[PDB]
RNA sequence: AUUGAAAGUUCUGUUUCGAAGAAAACCCGCCUCAGAUUCAUUAU
């Protein structure tokens, strides 16, 4: 497994929409619990979705797997990952429906050898035999560090006008500024392998034999979040973005590192890994930092500097 | 003593409000996670005031007697019943928001009720 | 004995759901009852059932035993846990049905002897010899603190919408952020132990020499509930968890700690198990503590760091 | 006067409902289980209605005579009979909500029977 | 006009019980021993009505003439003879649920009895 | 202490805003994002202070007692009612200012509703 | 002080055992607050 933490710094930030009221574009805001002092409290701030992100990995990987000459659907071609949901997907791509309970396999195979997003992103289909499929990355909310007693975020909104030269052209945009954090996590050791259980059937030997380019996709496209390419209104709000603090685990057991939510969670996420690996009797455990803001992180662990030396390590 | 306080301070914002034409500083108000955005609003809209009253646009008067502020905005006239802070009701208030950032939620839902209803009641009459 | 209570925060959660109206995807919500200087008051509040612990426990028990060699179950191997309930498990396990009530001990033998969750978690069989097994692992619902006059939580709807080129796609999700507190109980002498009386039956030294394995794995299961591998939604929702108080007791005897309500419950619950120990004549009582929130803990109390220290102690 | 006060906030939902097409407030004020989410929705709710007023899509009016808010949404005429609430009536339903969080439950209810019965009657002269 | 207000929330009930398929609303109604769970199925109830009212597959008719409710689910035609609960109706049912939880009980029998003898003739049509 | 220093510097921008009849000086301080621009500003009052005084336009009185300070600018007569800051208020107030500038929004908000209420006081009479 | 007067139908019992509402999804595509203004005439 791989397991990552990252913190970043935006600032005069719109990504992320929700419902407008009047002629006022409205930025998504969730409620948190954060504790201080004088005990804990209940704050309104900022947020963006995952669903933005895991958009913007799917998309990154259509086109790697596009450049390196793996199949892709053909609705999944054009940027709209409906997958094989409905009957119309099916139809369009030229796929039969499941009959019965022991063909359901076999749907799952001829999904799994036309699109790389339906393997990796998982897909569901309803019916007499629904079949699932859950994903094999997982990401969150992103969240400011709730560090101290003051949120490091604001929210404003500002005025903007439409020029014409017959008067009979007026709104308003909320814009934000925060310091980020997220986590994500991927399992490679499941890409390419059927999950619905059954007996063998013919088309599993190009999967095994695509296995490692599917993974090497996988993980390539993980650069695309971790550089910044991910949400919408970037044509008149690019955002200011900055990496600050980085951590990656690669693990053969199940492991969780600390949220980017205290000063302190490189050494601690390093000593529970290494205590978790000593206890569940695991094979493999390497950790990965990147540091630009001087916090403390350890000893023993290899400290890297830029993000695509980590993709390369990751790869190799 | 609170319930004044904060009654006060939303006659000021609702002052502010139709004497400007524009929402936008009782919904910085109502949307404040700090005690900076809740005190500048509070500046700005005493900023607005001020340059009511230099223009005699602004002005205290009584009104049957009940307290009252007369508001004169591009040729509307609206009249908003009761006082305007104090220097000590701002001070109080900002002890009550660094308590409790509620306040000023409480405070910009009483000032949009007091304008939309001087601003229906002013539309019906024309 | 091993009795804990746990106390958790959460942020932007969404792992249990129950039915769903139109488009909106509700959070399980229950009544409480809570003591203000006012008097008692009723709220509605989120909460988690203890039934997906309790999978998320089994699941992790399946994954350590199919790893150590221990036996499992052919309809446990994969994560179903129907258990032994109806014909059809017995149909597929191969295990023939009890006769009469004498033979029922050696039925439960039979099933003892190829599953380890049936042993740890319990099962039931209804026909002719109904034969019952009381799960050895006792979890209750997740509910957060009631500390005060105010509830630390809350929770609020949140807009998606699905892209399409070709309108003809909107849906809601709740979300919740709370202070989780919960407790569990977990008797290790009574594991591998039959508990039908009868006579005795061919296949208990099996089970003698295997007590120890089973125990340690049961024991090592813990750490996922511990860790936070439990609930569903995390593909979208993954959730930010950190641990804040941690209280286990060994004993001997019968015992309880306090819930995780108020702010002083480790001395508290340290001098009642001092106490219960002195008056229920008992040989053995031990307590761990983990504190991350600098409250009050008492003297002469063992002080962990992590979880990982706590299992290999409770292992040794 | 508390039954008053829940029927003119009632009638503010309905409003707000009928002009936004929406029923995403009332279902918030109905689920309400703090203080919290029943004051922002009697902000955004009064802020849809503020819109409408601006654009005098939202009118008070009388009908045969009884008090009355007439509502233009999407070419779509409805009337609601009563009154909108004053600041007086959202300070002391607000004070109710901090008592009794059942008060949000009885006017969402309230709110959304005004509204189908509208919607019903709409659909059936069409 | 208690047994109108009865029978009016039992036509509630019986048309969101064919609408959804579900009968546990009217399940949660009759066993009932609080207002707070009455109020709940009352706006859950209506909430899916709503939704049959926007698809165009609850409406109101009249049936040699009679009022009644056309309800269309899953390709299945339903008649529920009677008029829909008023606001008014809705208030006045709380108030006899605060002095006497029997009435969802009578409510819920009447319902699902309203229901029962639909789908058996509907059943035997087919 | 920290709040009757933050007083009497409010006194000081408002006797200073009275007197030269521009806003100017107490814009600079609420709007200050360093060291550099409230400490300048509080030079500038206290040199506009400073010519008032020795114009004998500035005075320090007592008002039914109370400590005021009477300002005489263009015929108009003001009574600013409290003490002005001292060398030692300055200083500490200037330590409170490199710890957080906020202090320099607060006592900008204080001075401005001081003279707000002066202002219109003054209006308002004759 | 009456068809009244005088009396226990009282004792012993668990509705208990088990099961994830789970999987898939972008509020994103276009807009400028813009044009006009002397702090100068008197002071060893």
């Amino acid at each position: 497994m791989i397991s990552g933490s990252v913190r970043f710094l935006v600032n005069l930030e719109s990504l992320n929409g929700v419902e407008s009221i009047g002629n006022l574009t409205k930025h998504r805001t969730a409620p948190v619990v954060l504790k201080t002092s004088t005990g804990y409290l209940v704050r309104y701030v900022p947020v963006i979705s995952g669903e933005a992100l895991a958009h913007a990995y799917q998309a990154s990987l259509v086109d790697i797997a596009k450049k390196e000459g793996l199949p892709v659907g053909s609705l999944s071609s054009q940027y709209e990952f409906i997958k094989f949901s409905t009957d119309e997907a099916l139809k369009i791509e030229g796929i039969k429906e499941p009959k019965d309970y022991n063909d359901a396999r076999r749907f799952e195979v001829e999904v799994m050898l036309k699109d790389v997003i339906a393997d990796v992103g998982g897909f569901m289909y309803a019916g007499g035999a629904p079949v699932r499929r859950t994903s094999r990355i997982k990401l969150g909310y992103m969240i400011p560090a709730l560090r101290g007693d003051e949120i490091p975020a604001q929210l404003e909104a500002q005025f903007h006008v439409r020029f014409s030269n017959k008067p009979v052209a007026i709104f308003n945009v909320e814009v934000s500024s925060a310091l980020y954090t997220f986590s994500f996590e991927l399992d490679e050791d499941l890409i390419a392998v059927p999950s619905t259980f059954g007996e063998k059937v013919k088309g599993e030997e190009e999967l095994e034999r695509q296995k490692a380019k599917r993974v090497k996709s996988a993980i390539k496209a993980l650069y695309s979040l971790l550089s910044g390419n991910f949400g919408g209104k970037r044509s008149r709000f690019l955002p200011s973005m900055k990496l600050m603090s980085l951590v990656v685990t690669k693990t053969d057991f199940p492991f969780m590192p600390e949220p980017a939510h205290d000063d302190d969670y490189i050494k601690t996420t390093i000593m529970r890994l290494g205590k978790a690996k000593g206890v569940l009797n695991g094979n493999l455990a390497k950790a990965y930092v990147i540091n630009n803001e001087g916090i403390e992180v350890g000893e023993g662990v290899t400290v890297l500097s830029t993000v695509e030396d980590l993709v390369v390590k990751l790869e190799e | 003593e609170k319930e004044n306080i904060i009654g006060r301070i939303a006659n000021l914002l609702a002052v502010g409000f139709l004497y400007s034409e524009s929402p936008t500083l009782v919904d910085r108000f109502a949307n404040a996670l700090s005690k900076e955005a809740v005190t500048k609003v509070l500046y700005d809209v005493q900023r607005i005031v001020q340059m009511g009253i230099d223009r005699s646009e602004i002005a205290t008067t009584t009104i049957t007697d009940y307290p009252a502020v007369n508001v004169n905005s591009s040729g509307a006239k609206y009249t908003v019943v009761g006082y305007l802070p104090t220097s000590q009701d701002i001070e109080d208030f900002l002890r009550m928001i660094e308590e409790d950032v509620y306040y000023a939620r409480k405070a910009g839902a009483l000032a949009m009720s007091i304008a939309n209803r001087i601003k229906l009641g002013s539309k019906q009459s024309k």
